């Protein structure tokens, strides 16, 4: 939902750098 | 949209390994989007000419994907390899023998 089912999408999104 | 070789924003291979291994251990079945991202990463190393890291990533994924033995991971790895092979040929005409 808020993040996709993609692991890397999640990782890129959690890294708000 | 050219970047320096990063996976989920991770440029350092140590951090990349951390991501790959976590992915392959926590995720039982890879999503096409993740697979394509690995794809885009491998081809990215090619363009940025850092075949050193590419070689290391390939072998690292081999270790993880084949330790999980399942066809989804095995096929995934081969799929990634294909990209690498073809793209290396497009660019340099020189491939890496992946065994």
């Amino acid at each position: 939902g808020s993040h996709k089912k993609s692991f890397f999408d999640k990782k890129r999104s959690e890294r708000k750098w | 949209g050219h970047m320096a070789p990063n996976l989920a924003g991770a440029v350092e291979f140590n951090d990349v390994k951390t991501l790959l291994r976590e992915w392959i251990t926590t995720i039982s079945d890879p999503m096409e989007e993740d697979i394509l991202q690995v794809v885009k990463y491998c081809t990215d190393l090619i363009e940025e000419k850092d075949l050193e890291k590419l070689d290391l990533v390939i072998k690292y994924m081999k270790r993880l994907m084949q330790q999980s033995v399942e066809s989804v991971w095995n096929m995934a790895f081969d799929f990634i390899l294909d990209n690498v092979q073809v793209v290396l040929q497009q660019t340099y005409g020189s491939t890496l023998k992946v065994t």
